[PDB]
């Protein structure tokens, strides 16, 4: 798999250990939920590039 | 100058009162706009910066 430069939310469990991860880059809704910093994020109308 | 001209009545020192009529209804008037909502814009990142 090619390695690049990204900014990834991480999302840990109780050990510590990376669990979940969000590739803010890939997809509008993975940029929404870096956004809040929240793996969910409240529904509503929001811009895009 | 001409702000010192005031309508004015005069007291009577008998126990009958002198007051002013009102005889023309003179009716018309406009009502100052009250503003209630401002523009709503978002600025778009990664356009504008």
């Amino acid at each position: 798999y090619k390695l690049q430069p990204l900014t990834f939310l991480l999302d840990f469990s109780v050990d510590g250990y990376i669990r979940r991860a969000i590739d803010c880059g890939f997809n509008d809704l993975s940029q929404l939920h870096c956004s809040y910093e929240s793996f969910d994020v409240e529904s509503g109308v929001y811009s895009v590039s | 100058i001409a702000f010192n001209h005031p309508i004015q009545v005069d007291q009577l020192n008998s126990s009958y009162f002198k007051l002013s009529i009102p005889t023309n209804f003179s009716f018309g008037v406009t009502q100052e706009y009250i503003q209630t909502t401002i523009q709503k814009v978002t600025v778009d990142c990664k356009q504008y910066v």
